[PDB]
């Protein structure tokens, strides 16, 4: 690794995220506020993603 | 058993509908049969495909 390489060979960092997605409980999420829970009625839900 | 005939034919609707049932379990080449999950877990330009 020179500055004068090509940029073909210049140094790249790399980070892989592995995560499995809806499968059992879940630790890791994302932004979201968490509202109230209804019961008996007809609503969108979204548990854990 | 005397009537199986007609036992048979009732038998044999159940088990379509069954079978039925059990064809929304298949993914057919997708990443997952629940169309729930594909739609929470990609955009529109794949959740297409």
């Amino acid at each position: 690794f020179q500055p004068t390489n090509g940029v073909g060979y210049q140094p790249y960092r790399v980070v892989v995220l592995s995560f499995e997605l809806l499968h059992a409980p879940a630790t890791v999420c994302g932004p979201k506020k968490s509202t109230n829970l209804v019961k008996n009625k007809c609503v969108n839900f979204n548990f854990n993603g | 058993s005397a009537l199986g005939k007609l036992q048979d034919v009732v038998n044999q609707n159940a088990q379509a509908l069954n079978t039925l049932v059990k064809q929304l379990s298949s993914n057919f080449g997708a990443i997952s049969s629940v169309l729930n999950d594909i739609l929470s877990r990609l955009d529109p330009p794949e959740a297409e495909v």
